[PDB]
């Protein structure tokens, strides 16, 4: 939420997006497609993953402790025992709570800062080629097949081939 | 055409998760993970732990000898479990500070006993009561000797044990305290007495008490039981006079990861590292909410009942 | 051919507050809260939690039965507030392990007595002494019965009392430490006389001590408290043959959100679910610095006296 | 700070905006006005109003405890009550000073992160007819009254209207 | 890595660069060279060495405290200070290791940050005198001699003396 | 007609390894450790004045063993106690002597006035084979062991208030002997109790005779307890024999004072933070050397190393 454009510019999650985290969807003289970006969902998962393998089996062994629960009644002793469990539960709740509510706001965030990489990267490589409209789509002004636009998600756009008719029809 | 458009997005899905971050305490996200484990299984797993069922035996019971627990004796374990269940049929016992004795014995993991040879000459041994009962015959506690009176006479006791082994020698003892005077009389032919077991180091003195206490399995008498600790090279002395429990021998004393737990849970058969009163639990998530009595690998106790980890990005569906 | 300008900007404060991040100690921020509550109104509101002021007596002298302290008797609370001018004005006595008798009084909340009859047969009982004075007489703890010989002698007592309620029964008794062997003689016709107070589950043996000790209140004897908890189904007996402080009942013990706290602050009229020996603090703030004793519903203490939360951006003056 | 808006390229906040946090300041023919941004001023404050609601109140009820003073001198059992106390003390101390320290430098950086997307909503909208003249000011090359920059903070600015106007200004 | 500038579009690190942390590597008739940004620089410094003073030196003061080391054995009482012990070992051991991760994640995305900082105030510094090449570097489209390179570092760049003569190259 | 401007960031030969939140193994240019875990080896002498007790333990230089007279009257900040310490004298049991260890070192004084005492009618100054001064019989310095005086003990009312505006910290004793015919000996009563009362305190010991195992050839054994009178209280000894009466009061202080138990050297340096493995900087927030710290220490944590990030990510040209 810090850059704005998982709930900002695009202000529609692809539902029917199921090969991948992050994609594109375009529309061109020969029709109109779908495609996933691997490396920037790949990019998200692992980031997430590397947070769950620091949590996800990580527990302490502890065999012989204190009396936690008590039958009779007693004075100072059961009492101190009684507050050391209290204090180290109750500090322990506050660290999961901490911890669960810091790192769901990270993930959203980098989910959120991937997403927007992806767009910055897509907006340089058309150079002057394209116009960003503003909601998360890009106006090509140029005859784009479906070659090339495999071209600008395969990093293979080269923007000279199509800068002389881009900006002929930008302005005129 | 000479034109064409391209649109960059995200995916969703149209059932999301709510989880909490720390702007919001409700977002919606594709999807997310508990990291509270809340479930239990039931059971207490007989492996990778080495589990003793005490059944209808404390494990202090199980420590003096009561006849229903001689079958855990010189036995050893990785967590003794106590049930509810269990009660006493023996002489009527009172031991001060209960809890570091069965703290103690439950941290050492064994209930080996090598028996010993004491002087008790000119004492009668192996003394027996109606309360503690062995097929059907009066009987006592297995590793405790009740020294009575030989030909009417009870000579002052003095005994010697010295500590040859490089362990340390746990000695269990007591001290009888009769109901009636004439008991004190009928059993040790003095009037009241003393016993004092000192070392090197310790010293323990015991005066008893002739008094009639509320009668428990029509004994209105009582015992204290009490435990002495001798090192590598200290010495067991046992001065006295009348009332003496005696030891037949010593408990080793060892270091491990043993404890004690108290839960009425199955023993089943799994593999479970964590074990906790209300049954085994998995340790894959980092926390639980299922007791704070736990041993082994297992999840920190918190006080939420689920957290949930986001595991995916907002879920902003069309 | 002409233009226009669009500028976007946001707002700034004259001054601001200063706060402390990760990145840096001191940083100007547009508006910020505090966090750490280091202030008191100075008094134990009375409300939500029943407070009981303790004024002259401690709540073993209020529980004992001491003449000044007959104001609490049979009486509940939340929060017993112990005053540091009280005083005891009975029989000088001393409670073995006090902490733990006044730690579980406190937090059962109540000193609800019902008044037991024990077959004190061939005793002389409800026992005088000059220290202990209601009104302008002689007199004695209120809630224990002092036993003294009967016609020159004293027979062994061993009445019995059985726990038929469904709740624990708290029963505080006493034995006499003598000064002089003739008060000895004089009031129990014997030398040394044990008291074995036994249960089924527990027993309690405790043997006089005949001797002078520092005259308080010109009382040179002492009296030693004890107390024994009798289970649902478990039956209390006393077996003794002198020196014997026997109780007049049992105290019944509860668990709830009762507790004490030391404290000289007045009880005045508000509501504050937060109490501090410094007096009742706000519990707004998740910290405070007034006192580590919380009562309630309580911010944190910690060591800090102010923590400030930016609740805006950073501070950007224009001048 | 991360996104170098609050200090970065704007490093001037108007302390004449009392109606906002965010705003707009229209200098153009037919006058200068200012105007605030009622979205991005209350999603910063919706933000930091969800931190408060996490710390404000939310503490422990905790009755009966152990004692944390002591008159007399007594040993090893009062040493222990001491420490125990002592610990959870310096404990949560840690946990108030990084909280504090952690939350405000979101607080900062949510805010200039609210700020930047301000800015970039409005060079989107406003397409190719103006530029960003890097002190967070847009150069509108076309003749914008006060009705079409009411239009560009209302979402309802069309580019095309201008366009053919705009990119012959810059030519 | 949350601003992709880092291991983003810039994927290589000028190891000759020791004047500085962020520079600028400029191409004219001149030649070839390299200068360094030193406000960038000490924008990243100062802030890491803010984490570091709230670290360094701000240690505790504790003299007298529990037994934490014992021969014989001795129960319920030994027990609870162990436990005590070994519970605040645990929590603080926590604390260090969740303090160490989250610093070092925001060493990377404030020494990230400045770099976009950087990167973004040059591109608005040339106006549409330039374009981005989308690997952090700038094509500027006019005759710049060592000397308004020098500007573009400085900040004393007009882009309204270079506007014609740029945008006349590009546009054409 | 054009030109091309660059922007990059710095890169290192040899980085360094740190951990992040999603990363459990990033390079960065360079980082600082947090976790000191080496030490000098010795303890510094300052800013914290050390007291090295060498061959005496504190309860020794306390009750005045003769190898630890020149330990009489001293103040300290942190007692170290060395694991080489023995004792020569008659055996002594300290009940609750963990309180006063710790009573004894967090008042950081041995300060030691001597009262007179209205011992008459009996012998003062008894010695003992054990308590060896100047190769003569002798015994515990602070220390009265009152015998009986022509075969005659009578019984003891001392009084001592507390006319001072400090705590008064008394030292007393009882002798159990170990014979009846070393009871007569010495005290010419059969028993005797010992009742040291205060108006709010009130301690009764009775002897126990008995054998216990012989330490430098004594069977008998002495108590030591401890009584505390507050300003305006007085001290009662009321006692018909087996008495090991005080020679005054040690004062009892509030402070930083300590105990620690270490065999490190003590060296000459300025080391704010103490441990027993020896003196370490605190310079890093936290440290693994030892839990027991004295002084500004680093917290003590499980983890060997953490390294702290001081760069950004190291991303060298392939
Ligand atoms: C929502 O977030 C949760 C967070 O946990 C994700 O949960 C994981 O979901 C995947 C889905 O495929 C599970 O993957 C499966 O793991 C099996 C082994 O499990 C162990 O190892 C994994 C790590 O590899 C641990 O996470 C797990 O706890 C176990 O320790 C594999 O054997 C599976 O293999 C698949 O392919 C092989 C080859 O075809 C087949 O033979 C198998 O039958 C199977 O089809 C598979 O890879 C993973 O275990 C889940 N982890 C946890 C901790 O629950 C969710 O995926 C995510 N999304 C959704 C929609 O729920
Ligand atoms: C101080 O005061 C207490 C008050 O209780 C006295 O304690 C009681 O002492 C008497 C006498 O010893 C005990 O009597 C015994 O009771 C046993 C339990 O009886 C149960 O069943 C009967 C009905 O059959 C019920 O009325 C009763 O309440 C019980 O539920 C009997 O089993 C005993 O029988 C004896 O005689 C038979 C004869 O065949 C023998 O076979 C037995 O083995 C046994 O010897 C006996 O009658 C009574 O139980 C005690 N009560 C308690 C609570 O302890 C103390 O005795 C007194 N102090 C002194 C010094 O006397
Ligand atoms: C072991 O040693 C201790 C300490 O010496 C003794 O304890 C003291 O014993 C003496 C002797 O019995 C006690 O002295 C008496 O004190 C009384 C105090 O009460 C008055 O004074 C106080 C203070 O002014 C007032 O608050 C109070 O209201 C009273 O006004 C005196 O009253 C006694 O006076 C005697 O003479 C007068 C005048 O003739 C008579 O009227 C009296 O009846 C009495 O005979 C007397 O002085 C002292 O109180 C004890 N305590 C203390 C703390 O000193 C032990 O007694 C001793 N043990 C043995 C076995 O000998
Ligand atoms: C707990 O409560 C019980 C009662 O329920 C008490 O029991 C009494 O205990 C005393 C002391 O042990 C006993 O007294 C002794 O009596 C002997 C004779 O008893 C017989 O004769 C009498 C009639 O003369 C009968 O009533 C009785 O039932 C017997 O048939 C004496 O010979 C003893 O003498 C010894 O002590 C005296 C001093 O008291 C000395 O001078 C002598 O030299 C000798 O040493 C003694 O007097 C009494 O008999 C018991 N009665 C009952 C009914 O049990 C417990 O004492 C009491 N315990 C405690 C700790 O409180
Ligand atoms: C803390 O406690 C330890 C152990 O009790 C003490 O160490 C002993 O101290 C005594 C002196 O108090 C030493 O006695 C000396 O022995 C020397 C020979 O040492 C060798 O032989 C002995 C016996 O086998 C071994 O123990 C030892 O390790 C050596 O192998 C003699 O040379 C000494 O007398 C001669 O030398 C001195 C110095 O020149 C002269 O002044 C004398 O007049 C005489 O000519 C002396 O007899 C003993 O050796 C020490 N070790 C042991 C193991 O007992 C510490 O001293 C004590 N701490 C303090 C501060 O005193
Ligand atoms: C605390 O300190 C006080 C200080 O006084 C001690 O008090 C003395 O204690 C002893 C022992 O208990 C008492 O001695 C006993 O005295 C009895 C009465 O003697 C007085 O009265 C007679 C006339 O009735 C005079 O002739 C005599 O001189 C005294 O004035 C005697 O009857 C006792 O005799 C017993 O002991 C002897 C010797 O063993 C035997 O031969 C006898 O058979 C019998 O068993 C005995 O002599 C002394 O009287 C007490 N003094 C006072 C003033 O009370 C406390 O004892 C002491 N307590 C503690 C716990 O420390
Ligand atoms: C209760 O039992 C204990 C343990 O058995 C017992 O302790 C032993 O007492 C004897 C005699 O008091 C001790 O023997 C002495 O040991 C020392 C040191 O080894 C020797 O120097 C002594 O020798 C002299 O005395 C002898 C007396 O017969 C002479 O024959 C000899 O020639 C020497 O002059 C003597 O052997 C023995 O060391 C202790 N053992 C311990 C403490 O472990 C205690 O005495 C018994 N209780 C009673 C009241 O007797
Ligand atoms: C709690 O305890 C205190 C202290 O004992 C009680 O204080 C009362 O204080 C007044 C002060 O004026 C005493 O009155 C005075 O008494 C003297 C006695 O000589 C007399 O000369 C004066 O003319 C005046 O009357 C009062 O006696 C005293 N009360 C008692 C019982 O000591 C206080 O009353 C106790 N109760 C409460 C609820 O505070
Ligand atoms: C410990 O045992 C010793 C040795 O039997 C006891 O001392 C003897 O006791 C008898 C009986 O009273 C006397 O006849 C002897 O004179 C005593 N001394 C010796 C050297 O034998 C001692 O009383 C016992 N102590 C206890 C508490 O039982
Ligand atoms: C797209 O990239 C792949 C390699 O990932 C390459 O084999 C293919 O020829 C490319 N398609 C183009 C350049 O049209
Ligand atoms: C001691 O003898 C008993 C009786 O047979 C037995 O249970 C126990 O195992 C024996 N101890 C050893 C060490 O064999
Ligand atoms: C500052 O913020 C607090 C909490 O959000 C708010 O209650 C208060 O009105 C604000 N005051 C100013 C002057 O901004
Ligand atoms: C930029 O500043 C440096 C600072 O020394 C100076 O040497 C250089 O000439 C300046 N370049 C300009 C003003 O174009
Ligand atoms: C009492 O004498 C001892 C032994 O020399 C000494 O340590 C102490 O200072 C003396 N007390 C004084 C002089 O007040
Ligand atoms: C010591 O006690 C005796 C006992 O008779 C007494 O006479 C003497 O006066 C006392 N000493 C002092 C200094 O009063």
């Amino acid at each position: 939420g810090i850059f704005g454009a998982i709930a900002g510019f695009i202000e529609n999650g692809w539902e029917g997006m199921v090969d991948g985290w992050y994609g594109f969807r375009h529309q061109n003289s020969e029709g109109i497609g779908q495609a996933a970006d691997l490396k920037s969902t790949q990019a998200a998962i692992n980031q997430i993953n590397g947070k769950l393998n620091r949590l996800i089996g990580k527990t302490n062994e502890k065999f012989h402790q204190i009396e936690k629960e008590f039958s009779e009644v007693e004075g100072r002793i059961q009492d101190l025992e009684k507050y050391v469990e209290d204090t180290k539960i109750d500090l322990w709740s506050y660290n999961a709570e901490l911890l669960v509510a810091l790192e769901n706001q990270h993930t959203i965030d980098l989910t959120d800062s991937e997403m927007n990489k992806l767009f910055e990267r897509t907006k340089k490589q058309l150079r002057e080629n394209a116009e960003d409209m503003g909601n998360g789509c890009f106006k090509i002004y140029h005859k784009c097949d479906n070659a090339c636009i495999g071209s600008i998600r395969n990093g293979t756009y080269d923007h000279d081939v199509y800068r002389d008719e881009a900006l002929n029809n930008r302005f005129q | 055409n000479s034109t064409a458009t391209l649109c960059l997005g995200h995916h969703a899905v149209p059932n999301g998760t709510i989880v909490k971050t720390i702007t919001n305490d409700q977002i919606e996200v594709t999807n997310a993970t508990e990291l509270v484990q809340s479930s239990s299984t039931g059971g207490i797993c007989d492996s990778p732990h080495q589990i003793l069922d005490g059944e209808n035996c404390t494990l202090i019971d199980a420590l003096l000898g009561d006849p229903q627990c001689d079958g855990f004796q010189n036995k050893k374990w990785d967590l003794f479990v106590e049930r509810s269940k269990a009660y006493s049929n023996c002489y009527p016992y009172d031991v001060p500070d209960y809890a570091s004795l069965r703290s103690l014995v439950a941290s050492s993991g064994t209930l080996e006993f090598n028996n010993e040879s004491f002087n008790w000459t000119g004492v009668t041994q192996n003394g027996t009561s109606s309360a503690c009962k062995r097929r059907s015959n009066n009987s006592f506690f297995s590793r405790l000797n009740w020294l009575t009176h030989l030909k009417f006479k009870y000579p002052a006791l003095n005994v010697t044990m010295p500590n040859n082994e490089k362990f340390d020698k746990l000695y269990i003892w007591g001290v009888h305290h009769p109901g009636t005077d004439n008991d004190q009389i009928s059993l040790y032919a003095q009037a009241s007495g003393r016993i004092t077991v000192s070392t090197k180091r310790s010293q323990q003195t015991v005066i008893p008490n002739i008094g009639s206490r509320p009668r428990v399995r029509d004994i209105p008498s009582r015992i204290s039981i009490y435990w002495t600790i001798v090192k590598p090279g200290d010495i067991l002395l046992i001065n006295s006079t009348g009332n003496l429990i005696a030891p037949r021998g010593y408990f080793k004393i060892r270091s491990g990861k043993s404890s004690i737990m108290r839960s009425d849970a199955p023993i089943g058969k799994c593999n479970s590292e964590c074990i906790t009163p209300n049954g085994s639990i998995p340790n894959d998530k980092p926390f639980q909410n299922v007791n704070r009595i736990t041993y082994g690998a297992c999840p920190r106790y918190v006080k939420q009942n689920t957290l949930k980890l986001a595991t995916g990005m907002r879920n902003v569906p069309e």
